[PDB]
DNA sequence: TATAATGGGAGCTGTCACGGATGC
């Protein structure tokens, strides 16, 4: 996970960091022999696009 | 060599989808589906074999298959995509046949 | 028309002798 932007606020003897983060979470999908992938390597998808 | 369940299902599937694509390409171009199939088959196998087909209403020589292949290549992307589908289906057909050529022997030895 | 099946089987054994085309 990467910190795109970093806003800070001073308050008393501390800072409070409002971090604009960006990061990728994995999910696995098991393929069966009767199935076929419709997507290449490293290809981006959206909500509702067909993988297999 | 013989087909893995995956390789078999894949070649099968591609065949069915190329048949579908020839149907769709007939819908699009208004040409005869059999003529379409023979043209795709011509270019798949090569010029080594092109010959007159009895059901075809037209004599299938390199001149007219070049003409029809050209009028096929003159398609939009989402239509010419069906030409690529049919080509892949023909090649899957030849590979699946040649794969199962040994079943035939094992079956005819009993005849 | 739909479990799944995936490379075959004989062979035939005792002539003799040439000419003429093909390999170390």
């Amino acid at each position: 996970v990467r910190a795109a932007q970093v806003e800070a606020e001073e308050e008393g003897e501390t800072v409070y960091l409002t971090l604009f983060l960006e990061w990728t979470e994995p999910k696995d999908y098991r393929v069966q022999p009767h199935m076929n992938v419709v997507v290449p390597e490293g290809a981006r998808v959206e909500a509702g696009d067909k993988i297999v | 060599p013989l087909l893995t369940l995956e390789e078999e299902v894949e070649l099968a599937r591609k065949v069915e989808e190329g048949m579908e694509a020839i149907k769709k390409l007939s819908e699009i171009t208004g040409l005869d589906p059999d003529l379409i199939r023979e043209v795709v088959r011509a270019k798949i196998l090569g010029s080594a074999r092109v010959r007159h087909i009895p059901g075809l209403k037209e004599t299938l020589d390199p001149k007219t298959v070049e003409e029809i292949d050209q009028k096929l290549k003159s398609l939009p992307k989402e239509h010419k995509r069906y030409l690529h589908i049919a080509r892949e289906g023909e090649a899957a057909r030849q590979h699946l046949i040649e794969a199962n050529l040994r079943l035939v022997v094992s079956i005819a030895k009993k005849y």
